[PDB]
């Protein structure tokens, strides 16, 4: 049962990352990506958590290390360890900011 | 278009500040359906019959026979479209004349274009409001100088073959001169099959102080309000009676039926107030919006509406 | 006294319920109906020409020309709107026809009005043709929706 | 399709206008809904 303890905790883990993200997502960017009406509109949950990370990085990080750093000027098809990279620089930024 | 554009963002954000009409209590809400029109007119067909001579008695041979006639009957609903305009402040040009507790042009009576829309809006929508219990259209308070109307546009003040009653001047603060009227106003109304249900009666605030006093050697638990209440629930089949004052009616009492089929509203979509995409712009800081509003849509049968007017001197 | 904002504070709330007959104050500038292809000019002041005709007055020649109240011959345009702070009077030119409230000299629909020295619309040149009845708002204030269309004898 | 959703976003002046006629009808059905009549 242990081990359906530790998915717990990754669970815990995973839900503190995403409402972390979305408590500064919603004093950063807008009303309109908020949750709810990103439901509404029919996205998932990882979707909506993964489009939230891209605007965060569209909006701290400069495009520049978007191109040079992720490879790519877009952020539409990057995500994964890149995509982690990318949002701890715009933590480094907000931090900054 | 937000972004792109600040006035439709700004009536946006404004448009939840404006308070309801007051004409919606007037109708019940089944009674009022919206119609997709701004300006034309919309038609409908009615048929009837009648009776032209006695019957025809059935006896040995005979070749003539008495006839029943049909009526063909075509009822029109006209709708206008009316434009208003008022000048504001440019948005740019709010923060130099921002103060301490207000923003705008005291001196010059100007105000930024939030503000300025929610006043003028509040305006319009009392003068649709008028027209409808009224069916005129007019600003100052005599009532002169109205707007020429197209036909078939009527309100429920004005409607034409209904039952209208006159109390005598001599007799204006004799309440029981004014119910005897209303009695026999009540008596030449026509619900026919439409009776069974809710009324409506709408009076001006001097009659409904005179309501509220006692019935008369004077009663005991008998309001004049109480017995016209009775009175009107002897013909609507004992049906809820509603009664309701309002300032725009002087001396006036009205009375009607509460159902679709007798009386039905059909009011355009756009007919409350809506801005225009169209705004004056020019080098200085004074700018002009448009705000358009459609009239008409009342629909009534003949004879159901009682009208009574207390004549003073 | 004659200003369009009377300096007299008022004493309590105005009460906004009522909307017939709320028009009919000196403190209404510009005009009932307002094209947006109508010319405006502003002009500096000499006395207080708000609500009346104009003429164009001019000086020795060291300062510019300034328009004043007057009428006749000599009559410009209507002034329409006055800016107290920078003294600068709003004139429509007498080319451009106006409809608004005028002051009018201390009469019913369908007259003919001249305008006269002092500024003053007056029964009979005609000039503008009047649409109501003086509206009197002081002991010598009058006021009259007016429409003008320009010179014609 | 109504103002009285956050979500919404016009596109254009058109959707703007339909929003507005929209808003006001649900607007004047919640007034009916919480409308109750005084009897007597």
């Amino acid at each position: 049962v242990e081990e359906r303890e530790r998915i717990e905790k990754q669970l815990l883990l995973e839900a503190e990352r995403i409402n972390e993200i979305d408590t500064l997502a919603k004093a950063h960017l807008s009303n309109h990506f908020n949750k709810e009406v990103l439901l509404a509109k029919g996205y998932t949950l990882k979707d909506i958590m993964q489009a939230q990370r891209r605007e965060l990085v569209r909006k701290f990080v400069p495009i520049e290390q978007i191109k040079a750093i992720a490879k790519v000027s877009d952020i539409s098809h990057i995500d994964g360890e890149i995509l982690e990279q990318l949002v701890s620089l715009a933590k480094v930024n907000i931090k900054l900011r | 278009l937000f972004d792109e554009n600040y006035y439709a963002k700004a009536v946006a954000n404004i448009i939840g500040e404006v308070k309801d009409p007051i004409m919606y209590k007037w109708f019940s809400p089944d009674q009022i359906e919206d119609v997709d029109l701004q300006m034309g007119y919309q038609k409908t067909v009615k048929w009837d019959a009648f009776l032209n001579a006695n019957p025809t008695t059935i006896a040995n041979e005979v070749n003539t026979i008495s006839t029943i006639g049909f009526s063909s009957e075509v009822v029109r609903l006209n709708y206008l479209k009316l434009q208003y305009k008022f000048r504001h402040l440019k948005q740019t040009s709010e923060k130099f004349y921002t103060s301490d507790s207000y923003i705008g042009d005291i001196n010059n009576n100007l105000l930024p274009f939030a503000q300025a829309y929610k006043l003028a809006s509040s305006e319009i929508i009392k003068l649709i409001n008028h027209f409808v219990l009224t069916g005129t259209v007019s600003i100052q308070k005599d009532g002169k100088n109205q707007k020429r109307l197209l036909p078939n546009m009527y309100g429920l003040l004005n409607m034409p073959e209904q039952i209208k009653e006159e109390v005598a001047s001599g007799d204006k603060d004799k309440m029981d001169k004014i119910f005897e009227k209303i009695e026999a106003g009540l008596s030449k109304l026509e619900l026919g099959d439409e009776f069974s249900t809710p009324m409506m009666v709408i009076v001006d605030p001097a009659t409904s102080l005179k309501l509220v006093k006692p019935y008369a050697a004077a009663s005991s638990c008998e309001k004049w309000e109480d017995v016209l209440i009775q009175t009107i629930k002897a013909i609507n089949n004992r049906e809820d009676v509603y009664i309701e004052t309002s300032n725009l009616l002087k001396h006036k009492i009205l009375i009607y039926p509460l159902n679709s089929e007798l009386i039905k509203f059909k009011p355009s979509k756009y007919m409350l107030p809506t801005p225009n995409e169209q705004v004056d712009k020019d080098s200085t800081d004074v700018a002009h919006s448009y705000i358009d509003f459609v009239l008409g849509g009342l629909l009534a049968t003949r004879k159901t509406i009682l009208q009574v007017n207390i004549k003073q001197s | 006294a004659l200003m369009k904002n009377p300096q007299q504070d008022s004493g309590l709330l105005s009460n906004s319920i009522d909307f017939r007959d709320q028009n009919l104050i000196f403190s209404n500038s510009g005009g009932v109906c307002t094209s947006s292809k109508d010319k405006i000019e502003n002009y500096p002041a000499k006395g207080y020409p708000y609500k009346r005709g104009v003429k164009l007055s001019f000086g020795d020649g060291t300062t510019e020309l300034e328009v004043e109240a007057g009428g006749g011959d000599d009559l410009y345009g209507v002034c329409s709107d006055i800016d107290e702070f920078s003294g600068m009077a709003t004139v429509i030119p007498i080319t451009n026809n106006f409809t608004g409230y005028l002051t009018l000299k201390k009469v019913n629909p369908g007259d003919k009005l001249n305008f006269n020295q002092h500024g003053e619309l007056e029964k009979v040149s005609v000039n503008a043709i009047a649409l109501s009845k003086a509206h009197k708002l002081t002991e010598d204030l009058f006021i009259v929706l007016a429409s003008v269309f320009g010179n014609r004898a | 399709a109504s103002l009285l959703d956050s979500n919404f976003v016009p596109i254009n002046f058109t959707e703007f206008v339909q929003a507005i006629s929209n808003t006001y009808k649900q607007r004047r059905i919640q007034f009916y809904e919480n409308l109750k009549r005084h009897k007597r």
